């Protein structure tokens, strides 16, 4: 059994560039979608191609897109950051 | 200057093994066996009979519970009567 | 010094008014006295004002903007929204 | 005076899951009363008197649970002793371990059985020195063919540092040498099994003890101490890297078989035995200057009167600010012996005579406070004058209590013959310390009691149980030593 | 009334008196020739 | 000031009160025999009034040997001194 | 001191339940940690109140999210 | 069966796997690692620990002259091989005060 | 790209700052940022629920009221659909 | 510079109290921790809305404090020299 540390999860998302979903902390219906550009110790993200989803509050489907671009979000907000598995 | 463990976490390694009733700020009340605990807080329980203000009674086994969402333990009285209480004379 | 605190140094250097808005949904309108690395300022010449709604005999009535003045003011920094250099 | 509340010893009675009952056992004078003494040390607060002595008798031992005339003229143990004490873990949590000490000279080997009959573990003193001898033998064949879990504390230490003279590598292989004697006399007594009870201190059951000096440690809690004076540090890996052919590379960091790094040192070499040779080295060596230094780089601090004491008290006053208490001897305990639930289910399957599958034997295997009350008295302690003995034994079910209506059960009694049964009456609970006894009102189950008033009719040993059953049920014996 | 010495000057002591210093070690030299021995062999009217 | 019997004001308006034991740097409590305190501001409309009474009833319950974090303390109140 | 790594040690390779602040579920086997217990886990399962199944495949959880861990094994 | 070597490497590796590679941090060190494994008065620091009282102390209370017997462990001891008659009889007559 | 350099190259350019409550953005000039990346941020500009609601000037912005902070260059900020 | 000691500088002042999550708190300050939390003598406490309380003592933990009113009398800039050492 191999150990996976989350920053070396991280470091193989940015060397995968696989776009990633993130959860914001206690707004349940408001997700990020983007591919990763850098991170740091405090996993501070700065995200490429990123666009804020909001669900919908009675069944949770997605109801606005915002593109926004290149963020750094703070490290405090994320959730949860599932790996988005493309089609290939 | 070592970081001394404070007292009441060494009341929380004495109390390993014993049964304790933790109550969380995020609503959840747990009965159970304390198996595993840390300094900072983080427990593992194993009996732990679920009571919750809305009334979610249930049971089941094994549990990881982080110390920043607890707000605070319930612990036999006899761990009174432990060594850390009485004033070492120095 | 070079940082954004230094601001706060701006505003202690001038003692201009500063409208700083706080997380309690209120409005403070003081000039700094006294200011540190962790955002704790100390004012003078306080005016501190907000809004509520009185609920008359179960009604919800208008929003009224009333206020208090305090002569001296320890304000503690983490709850602090957002500070403007006026 | 003790240093812990007697109170919170009888509540820690009613838990059998962190009871230990040991019995410290091994060759003639290789250190189980000194293991006594250090643990009575760190529990008692009679180090104010003893300091008060003068002469040639402040250099004796204190041999604390050897109380016979013949045991202090003879300098040796001819009894078993029985002793409770608060013992504190690594991480804190206070344990209650009632230790008997045995006698290492052959002729009384059988008190050392008695012991065997009533104790969950059995913890092996061997001297470094000396090594394996036939009593150690003797033990080691009678603990594993009896079942007994084994756990080793190697004595003595400092004479590989003051006595034999020998550099560290050397005290390793003496110390191999030592532990695979252990392990060849265990493979020897159950051929092909050997390799379930194998002592080894990686598996931490293995305990490195200088009891004159009053510290001991395991592999474990040696990398716990590492640890903590650093941080960062996993304890459980860097202790199972800390023995065998394992070398430490200081460049690479890096833990091999063979020293592929230039003056590479054994990982046990190394982080261990150098630090103790050198501070061993240093203390006896050096002025009070030198040596005041030389511990605060260590955060070690004396009071400033006692860096001039003599070599061997300032010696002691440095190896326990050094190792600090015996948590890793209760860790090894803790980890590698039984609770009384186990060893309880163990010992009604081997020395029980009753069926298994009756309520009584499930009060005896749960180790049920609440059941009905059998103690079953391997041992007779005689009173200070002699008049009358004690009888000690185990509490296996019930709550002895002072004036309680018992049937003492002889050897012979069996259902057919009642012959050998005498209805008497517990008048006084104990908790035998061996120099003092705790007067009490109840001792629960799996636990180790001296009854006064019930000596009478036991001649060699006996089961005490009640006067009757409340389900209506008959009693059985245990077999015989 | 107090003395306290360091580790040359009790070693150069302990070399100076190696005329009139004992050099048994071992307790074990004494065996059945020390005071307890002396008086049982009183006590039973028998000479070591 | 160990050992002094003493109330305490928690996050969610409840009381903590008892013996309390011991304290660290992050102001947590040890407190023995506790009394956990808790009030609710019940409407009790009596049948003949129509004017509903506004009462903040008082609910008791025993924990005995508690551990209470400081991340939820609001204040430290004096109750009494030993007995 | 810098904190410890936590006793995670019995969970690995095994499924987990996971209780999320706004009472999200997230069920997977674990995959690793970390000393501040950030959560690394393979086949991920997101569940809602009203009883659904999201699949997400391998992801990671911050730590202050994390409230409850749950073995069902 | 198993060696605590051939379960830490594996048969004849002779090296820690690189998948596990467990590796201490760099600020540990052995904990007297600086410092020598002996010293110039170590050899007789040992030779003191074992010499007899009063020299095994390095501090005490100070006694009076005539309660120093310089040559009491003479016939303490065990008398010399090969001494004439009289000398024996008056080691046995000192055993004897 | 690593945090601290990203926002050392939006120094004194067209920043927004989402913040974490109210729906609120600031459109300006990122000033000055700190270790603990604070902002001393000039001619800002304060939207609430995507509509205008007025300039302020020099602001002090705590980095722990804001969601993130990101470049402005041609980005349109109204509701999409 | 921390306004911790300027905390200390300001003791034995009747100052009034407002918390994070709404009560007040009046009196008397008794002494200040190095931690920003304070113990005060002559005590009045208000809750949201229902009967205030007045108590010899109580020592208010600092993590949920919003601000302070201290007495207008107060020598601010006499406070405001530097005594600590410069290292
Ligand atoms: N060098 C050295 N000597 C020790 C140490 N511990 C004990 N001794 C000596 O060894 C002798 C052991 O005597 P006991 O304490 O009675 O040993 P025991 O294991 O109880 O053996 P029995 O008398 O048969 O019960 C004592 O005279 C001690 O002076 C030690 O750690 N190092
Ligand atoms: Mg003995």
């Amino acid at each position: 059994r191999v150990l996976l540390p989350p920053i070396n999860f991280l470091f193989r998302l940015l060397q995968q560039r696989t776009p990633v979903q993130i959860w914001l902390y206690e707004q349940l219906a408001i997700r990020i979608t983007g591919v990763i550009r850098g991170f740091d110790e405090f996993m501070n993200l700065v995200i490429d191609d990123a666009v804020e989803i909001k669900l919908s509050p009675k069944t949770n489907e997605p109801e606005s897109k915002r593109p926004l671009g290149q963020i750094l979000l703070k490290g405090d907000n994320i959730s949860l950051i599932q790996a988005l598995s493309g089609s290939a | 200057m070592t970081s001394s463990i404070g007292i009441p976490i060494k009341l929380l390694n004495e109390a390993q093994g014993h049964i304790v009733t933790l109550e969380l700020t995020t609503g959840q009340t747990y009965r159970g066996k304390l198996i595993e605990a840390e300094d900072n807080m983080n427990v593992q329980l194993k009996d732990i009979t679920v009571t919750a203000r809305d009334g979610r009674v249930s049971h089941l086994e094994q549990i990881y519970i982080r110390g920043s969402h607890v707000r605070f333990f319930i612990v036999p009285d006899m761990l009174r009567n432990a060594p850390m209480f009485r004033s070492r004379n120095v | 010094a070079n940082g954004p605190l230094s601001l706060l140094q701006t505003a202690v250097r001038s003692h201009t008014q500063v409208l700083i808005s706080v997380r309690s949904g209120r409005k403070l309108l003081a000039r700094v006295k006294a200011f540190d690395r962790h955002c704790n300022m100390i004012l003078e010449n306080v005016k501190e004002m907000w809004t509520e709604t009185p609920v008359t005999n179960g009604k919800k009535g208008r929003p009224v903007n009333k206020d208090r003045f305090i002569s001296k003011m320890f304000l503690r920094g983490d709850s602090v929204v957002i500070v403007l250099l006026s | 005076p003790v240093y812990f509340d007697r109170g919170f010893m009888t509540d820690l009675m009613n838990f059998p899951e962190q009871i230990r009952n040991i019995a410290l056992a091994g060759h003639l004078h290789h250190g189980k009363t000194a293991f006594m003494d250090m643990l009575v040390l760190e529990t008692h607060a009679i180090q104010e008197r003893l300091d008060k002595r003068t002469g040639k008798k402040r250099d004796e031992q204190l041999r604390y649970t050897d109380v016979h005339v013949i045991e202090r003229d003879r300098g040796l143990s001819i009894k078993a002793a029985p002793m409770s004490l608060v013992l504190s873990s690594t991480k804190g949590k206070s344990h209650l371990f009632n230790i008997i000490d045995t006698p290492g000279h052959v002729d009384f080997v059988d008190e050392v059985a008695a012991a065997f009959r009533l104790v969950d573990g059995v913890c092996l003193v061997v001297d470094v020195v000396e090594g394996v001898q036939v009593n150690t033998e003797q033990i080691i064949k009678h603990a594993v063919l009896e079942d007994i879990p084994l756990t080793l504390i190697i004595n003595k230490m400092d004479r590989l540092i003051l006595e034999l003279k020998i550099p560290p590598t050397d005290a390793y292989f003496k110390l191999k040498h030592v532990i695979e004697e252990v392990n060849t006399v265990i493979e020897n007594t159950i051929p092909g099994r050997g390799e379930s009870k194998r002592l080894s201190p990686e598996k931490g059951n293995v305990l490195f003890a200088c009891t004159s000096m009053g510290w001991c440690f395991t592999l474990q809690s040696f990398a716990k101490m590492y640890s903590e004076s650093y941080g960062g540090v996993n304890v459980e890996e860097f202790a199972r890297r800390l023995w065998g052919d394992v070398y430490f590379n200081p460049k690479k960091r890096t833990f091999t078989r063979k020293p592929i790094e230039e003056g590479a040192k054994r990982s046990f070499v190394n982080f261990v035995m150098e630090p103790i040779y050198k501070l061993y080295s240093h203390t006896i060596s050096e002025g009070p200057e030198d040596l005041k230094r030389t511990l605060s780089k260590l955060g070690i601090f004396l009071k400033p009167s006692q860096y001039k004491a003599d070599p061997k008290v300032l010696m002691k006053l440095v190896c326990e600010q050094f190792f600090g208490p015996s948590t890793a001897f209760v860790d090894m305990v803790i980890k590698h012996i039984p609770s009384p639930l186990e060893a309880a289910e163990k010992k009604l399957e081997r020395y029980y005579t009753g069926p298994l599958d009756t309520k009584i034997a499930e009060s005896m295997k749960n180790c049920d406070q609440n059941g009905p009350l059998v103690v079953h008295v391997t041992k007779l302690f005689n009173t200070i004058d002699a008049k009358s003995f004690y009888a000690f034994g185990r509490v296996m079910s019930g709550i002895a209590r002072p004036g309680a209506d018992v049937r003492v059960l002889g050897e012979g009694y069996t259902l057919d013959d009642e012959e050998d049964m005498v209805v008497s009456r517990i008048s006084d609970v104990f908790i035998a310390e061996t120099r003092y006894n705790i007067p009490t009102d109840g001792v629960p189950a799996g636990n180790f009691v001296l009854l006064g008033g019930v000596d009478n009719s036991i001649v060699k040993t006996a089961t005490i149980v009640d006067k009757k059953f409340d389900n209506g049920e008959d009693a059985y014996v245990f077999k015989p030593l | 009334k107090r003395w306290n010495l360091t580790l040359p000057q009790m070693a150069n002591l302990y070399r100076l008196s190696e005329p009139l210093v004992s050099d048994v070690v071992d307790p074990n030299y004494f065996y059945l020739f020390e005071l307890k021995s002396f008086l049982t062999a009183k006590a039973l009217n028998v000479a070591l | 000031y160990i050992n002094w019997r003493m109330r305490v004001t928690l996050n969610d308006g409840r009381q903590m009160t008892g013996q309390m034991l011991a304290f660290d740097k992050h102001m947590n409590l040890v407190l023995a025999d506790t009394e956990e305190f808790r009030k609710t501001k019940r409407m009790q409309a009596k049948p003949n009034s129509s004017t509903t009474q506004t009462l903040i009833q008082e609910e008791k319950r025993t924990l005995g040997l508690t551990i209470v974090r400081g991340a939820n303390i609001i204040a430290l109140s004096v109750e009494s001194p030993p007995p | 001191m810098a904190p410890a790594q936590p006793e995670l040690k019995k969970y690995l390779d095994k499924r987990l339940f996971v209780e999320l602040n706004g009472s999200r579920r997230v069920i997977g086997v674990l995959r690793g940690y970390d000393v501040f217990l950030n959560i690394v886990l393979d086949d991920a399962v997101e569940e809602r109140p009203n009883g659904e199944k999201v699949k997400l495949g391998m992801v990671t959880i911050r730590g202050n999210s994390v409230v409850i861990l749950e073995p069902l094994e | 069966t198993v060696s605590h070597e051939d379960e830490l490497f594996g048969k004849g590796n002779i090296e820690e796997p690189e998948e596990e590679a467990f590796v201490l941090p760099a600020a540990v060190e052995p904990f007297f690692a600086d410092e020598e494994l002996e010293t110039e008065d170590t050899r007789s620091a040992i030779e003191l620990w074992w010499a007899p009282y009063p020299f095994d102390r390095r501090s005490g209370r100070m006694v009076r002259a005539q309660d120093v017997p310089l040559i009491k462990h003479w016939y303490l001891e065990h008398c010399p091989p090969k001494q004439p008659v009289k000398v024996r009889v008056s080691y046995q007559k000192l055993l004897k005060t | 790209v690593n945090p601290r350099p990203f926002l050392q190259d939006l120094v004194n350019q067209d920043v927004i700052v989402r913040l974490k409550w109210g729906q609120t953005e600031y459109k300006g000039r990122l000033v000055s940022i700190d270790s603990y990346m604070n902002i001393q941020l000039a001619n800002t500009e304060e939207f609430i629920n995507y509509k205008s609601t007025g300039h302020l000037g020099q602001v002090l912005i705590r980095c722990n009221n804001v969601l993130w902070v990101t470049a402005a260059a041609g980005k349109q900020m109204t509701p999409t659909e | 510079m921390k306004l911790v000691r300027f905390l200390m500088k300001c003791a034995n002042e009747t100052v009034t109290i407002e918390l994070k999550n709404g009560a007040i708190v009046h009196g008397t300050i008794a002494s200040v921790t190095p931690k920003m939390d304070t113990a005060l003598r002559n005590v009045r406490y208000t809750p949201k809305g229902e009967e205030p309380y007045s108590v010899e003592s109580l020592t208010v933990r600092g993590n949920t404090i919003r601000y302070y009113i201290l007495p207008d009398s107060l020598p601010l800039d006499t406070l405001l020299i530097d005594d600590a050492p410069k290292p």
